């Protein structure tokens, strides 16, 4: 799915029935795949950045449909993890599916200094999880699938400075006139 | 309403169709008095890098299913700076807030039983002069499950008799210990939030256990769909927790 | 008291940050629906234990006088001369249009519509291509719509009864002025979905025409061969915008156009594959 | 601390930089309704 | 006087011949002000458990010894409670106080120095492109000796140099750091009290070495006794310690 | 009275001298114990017989600004021409890092920590290798950490849309410019003892990343041969530092690091030997 519209949705089994992952991903404000974001290209123009960040998840599945979730947030300083237990062991919330169908969590500031790179290089700023909770139940004659989608906005401390050149782009030979 | 949420942490926790929530016998965790206190030292408070939730390992519910229960600070021994703290020390006193999850679809049809019971002193399950073992009161997060084939060391296991409460009691009347119902169409989550209680103000935590989690399926489980089998996760949290009596780790 | 914070830098302050407890109620905050086209308002003292913190960052850099407020070139010339026919070459034209620089044009296209105030500077340069060059002067002239244009190095427009003109000579400083915003309407137009009177030249072709700069050398005939390049900057000054757009994904291809595509090439983007979703 | 400021010209394109001012934060974008 | 008590957590040290005590730079250790806090979430601060004194292995000084020299906090990696918390979390700060212990008789002459260096980065053994190993500047709670004989891995190995301070710079001048002194003809302890000083409020304490330890004799061990070979006990306790940013365990 | 002090460097003054009578009395001042890690306060009144002396000297000239506000080369950079290939070559890229000169870095770190602004002056220099120089001009733009980098001398990036850049030509006067304190911490590190997340880098080559300096010629093709040659000087202002260390003993060999081993090379320091210590 790499021209398409399929790159935004990641879809759920039910006859999966076991405490398994389903994405991460690294929560560098400027690093892939969430550096083509608006926040992510605004952050391409400057060099330092500070503040928290907003995560917030909509479940798109038929409204007989029921599902438990589990994200969760790992601070620098150590490895991915790999199993439900390790995850747990941090900031995580717990998402129930009902006549809502969206949550927020967030990612608070932790860092030793004040500000980051935007280009951090090898440090890394922690990444963040998604495990099946319970399971994905579905009546008789109903999909055995379901979707979901992920949204991202800075909060009220976010802050950017000394504003530099995109990388994002490039010219390689001359515009027609 | 039908809304609730739940921050003790770093954690929160949502759900959109509970039952109000159930505080066991009207009164709220607290630390301990010095009206109260027996030990001279200084406690130790490790705030919020302790009274946070911690979700155990799932169970399968099938229309063959009888019942499971676990037992409490024996469950999480192991996680994290809890368990750390609990083996480092000799004596300490904490709450607890326990929400039990399973959500099932409109074409199903079932009911659960979720008690919490204090001092649950099981019986054996042979006859003569018998008694428990320390292995099989202490399994950790998997808990206990009521099954049928045989295991070793029957001279040291204890009983199955799931309906009387096993240790001689008629099911039925454990309603008046703290208890909730979980009915697939009306619910699918319980809340119970349990104060400390005990005959002296702080113990052991490695050689006694307050509480106890009881789950029975009073109704079987029975759709016509392809799904049917549920999976029942259990989060548990403490509140207000403290410790005294620093040595060397216990193990 | 406002010499002091503007000195420093301390205007535009940031909200601090309070300390939460733990609760338990109905009311969850975090809960809440997406399809209504809101953001939602969750903040972090609303999920988890937080700090009293006392905030000292300032959002002065990201204000749009200081995010556009920077010089960037926009164009270059290249004149050779010719000691042969010397009163008929020797003279350029070219139409002014800020879409032909990817980092200038990329900046200014993310927004709709703004109004602003230029500053123009020129940076020539000399190139020897003989043992010597000796003495040389340029004009530069700035020439409406309308009036005529010059089509040979000895015209009459070069006398600039009315239109404005600059002189440089070796030696010399960088030369620099201003202009005002010039334009019939009330705001610059970067995207126009429209065409003229003859349905045709769909999108700003039509709407943008702001004349034409032309340059010329004044030395006389002589006995050396140089070439000439001058480089144009641009700087904006009480700026505002309206209506912010996505920013551009791919390279530019033509000036007032959106085209993307190119013979024998594929679509590349910014964005870089994975072999597995589950690891990062 | 403090600095000077004089205009010598007579327009007003003529003259520096804007006093930065305010950002506006009401930001209608985040929630487009009355 | 001579005499000095100091008393951290559950336990106390007393000497009957001191020399005054030390406080790095006049300032005394405290807590993280909400003026210049960079993090949002709220701190754990252990208190008594993790405030106390710890006691590393000895050393023997005799007539050939050259130096010794640790580092903060790696020294303390392993201790309980404090140990535990610097694995589990990914920021942290404290304090520390720390007592030096060495006696011998009336008819003993030496003379040692005692001082503690901030940012002290030392250099490599060998020439050309070289760099320092990682294995090589976390020894633990034994330290580092000089010795003379071939170590492996020459290539990551520092050097040896004891009387350039391991970096360059003449011995002699090492007095502007904090330090004092110990002469058996007057006492036999040291104290010094250090505060956290750093560039930022709060940092990793897997990562970076706030102090460093150093040891010195600059007077020969003499004596005419049966007893040549002396014993050097060093003992350090935590003040004000905080963590933030709790995770799964490092190791 | 503010006016006068620092224009004659009055401030700062020094305790004068009192005089001293014979004394005899069981308080002995000189004896004291140096095992405290403490300085003896012992004046010259106390062990002799002085006079009452009216000092005048002023200490203004130890300052740490007048000690650091001194401008000092850190840098050079030669830029050779070539006629061939003349659109790839003739481009330099340098790191900004204040540790290639002996005299600025040891001044420097005799501290660990420092907060500062800076003032940067560039003298280019051309030296001719053919019968004329002509007319020649370059320009220099600092790239902060994360922006393209150019590879060559036509490179898109040299349009320099937000990128902060100067441009000389011959005649004209040095270029100045002013830089304020660009870090993401609250101080500057001259040592650092710790590694970065990989444990590798040992030192400060981690935490000090300010981004580079690039230059290049903007004059076009020509027939001249010629050598550019650019000098950098730094000035301190608004300085504070903090903790104090011991002055380098040993000649520096590697940027980032303190080793001061050399193959083929017995260690060397200031101090001469003496042939016997009872003869000064
Ligand atoms: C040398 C004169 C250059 C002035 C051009 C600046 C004004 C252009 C504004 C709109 C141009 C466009 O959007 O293409
Ligand atoms: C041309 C720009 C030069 C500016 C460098 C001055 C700032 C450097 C401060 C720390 C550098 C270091 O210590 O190596």
């Amino acid at each position: 799915y790499i021209n398409s519209e399929n790159m935004y949705s990641v879809v759920l089994q039910s006859s999966i029935n076991a405490p398994d992952k389903i994405f991460s991903i690294r929560t560098d404000v400027a690093s892939q795949p969430l550096a083509t974001t608006l926040i992510g290209e605004i952050s391409s123009y400057f060099t330092h950045w500070t503040g928290s960040l907003r995560f917030s998840f909509m479940f798109c599945g038929t409204a007989n449909t029921t599902v438990k979730l589990l994200l969760a947030y790992t601070p620098p300083g150590i490895a991915e993890p790999t199993t439900r237990k390790d995850a747990m062991l941090g900031t995580h919330v717990i998402w129930d599916v009902g006549l809502q169908s969206t949550i927020s969590m967030v990612v608070p500031w932790i860092s030793a200094s004040h500000y980051r790179n935007t280009s951090p290089g090898r440090s890394t700023s922690g990444y963040i999880t998604c495990w099946y909770q319970t399971r994905l139940v579905i009546p008789p004659q109903t999909p055995p699938t379901a979707r979901l989608l992920c949204f991202v906005s800075g909060c009220k401390d976010f802050c950017l400075r000394m504003a530099r050149d995109t990388n994002l782009h490039l010219q390689s030979g001359a515009i027609a006139q | 309403d039908r809304i609730i949420q739940i921050t003790r942490g770093d954690s929160t926790i949502t759900s959109q169709d509970v039952a109000n929530a159930i505080v066991a016998y009207g009164v709220w965790p607290h630390y301990l008095s010095s009206k109260d206190a027996s030990a001279i030292d200084k406690p130790s408070q490790p705030d919020t890098s302790s009274n946070r939730f911690y979700t155990l390992r799932s169970v399968t519910w099938s229309s063959s299913s009888k019942g499971w229960w676990w037992k409490l600070p024996d469950a999480l021994k192991d996680m994290g700076i809890f368990g750390e703290n609990m083996f480092y020390h000799y004596l300490g006193r904490s709450g607890y807030t326990i929400h039990v999850q399973c959500n099932a679809s409109k074409f199903h049809q079932g009911t659960l039983i979720v008690a919490l019971i204090p001092e649950h002193q099981i019986a054996s399950a042979l006859h003569g002069n018998v008694n428990v073992g320390y292995n099989y009161t202490h399994p950790g997060e998997t808990g206990r499950e009521v099954k049928a084939e045989t295991r070793l060391n029957p001279d040291l296991q204890p009983t199955e008799e799931y309906w009387l409460n096993f240790d001689g009691t008629l099911l039925g009347n454990i309603t008046i210990f703290p208890h909730q119902f979980i009915n697939l169409r009306s619910n699918n989550s319980a809340t119970i939030i349990a104060p400390y209680v005990n005959a002296v103000p702080m113990d052991s935590m490695r050689s006694h256990n307050n509480w106890s989690l009881v789950i029975i399926p009073i109704c079987p489980l029975e759709t016509s769909s392809a799904i049917n089998t549920i999976p029942i996760t259990i989060s548990i949290s403490p509140m207000c927790a403290e410790f005294s009596g620093a040595r060397a780790k216990r193990q | 008291e406002n010499y002091i914070d503007e000195v420093l830098n301390e205007v535009l302050v940031v909200p601090n940050i309070n300390s939460s407890n733990p609760t338990t109620s109905n009311s969850a905050p975090a809960l809440d629906a997406a399809e209504t086209g809101h953001t939602s308002s969750v903040q972090p003292e609303d999920v988890i234990e937080t700090r009293y913190v006392q905030t000292s960052q300032t959002r002065d850099e990201m204000s749009l006088e200081s995010f556009l407020g920077r010089s960037g070139c926009i164009h270059e010339s290249k004149l050779e001369v010719t000691l042969a026919n010397y009163n008929k070459e020797n003279f350029t034209v070219w139409a002014i249009n800020l879409q032909e620089m990817a980092q200038i044009r990329r900046k200014f296209e993310l927004f709709t519509y703004t109004r602003f105030d230029s500053e123009i500077t020129l940076v020539p340069c000399i190139s020897a291509l003989s043992q010597d060059i000796g003495h040389i002067t340029m004009q530069y002239m700035y020439v409406p719509p309308g009036a005529p244009v010059p089509n040979s190095r000895d015209d009459y427009a070069w006398q600039s009864g009315t239109n404005a003109s600059v002189f440089w000579q070796h030696g010399q400083a960088y030369p620099r002025f201003s202009l005002p915003f010039l334009s019939v309407a009330s705001a610059y137009y970067m995207f126009y979905d429209g065409y003229d009177e003859q349905d045709q030249n769909y999108g700003t072709a039509n709407t943008n025409n702001m004349g034409s700069l032309c340059s010329r050398i004044v030395t006389e005939k002589h006995i050396h061969k140089v070439h000439i390049m001058t480089r144009i900057y641009h700087k904006a000054k009480h700026v505002k915008a309206w209506c912010p757009r996505p920013p551009r994904a791919l390279e530019y291809t033509r000036a007032h156009r959106t085209n993307f595509k190119i013979e024998d090439r594929s679509i590349q983007t910014a964005i870089v594959t994975r072999p597995i979703i589950t690891t990062a | 601390l403090n600095y000077f400021n004089i205009n010598y010209f007579k327009d007003a394109a003529s003259n520096g930089a804007s006093k930065l001012e305010f950002t506006q934060d009401p930001s209608k974008f985040t929630d487009p309704v009355k």
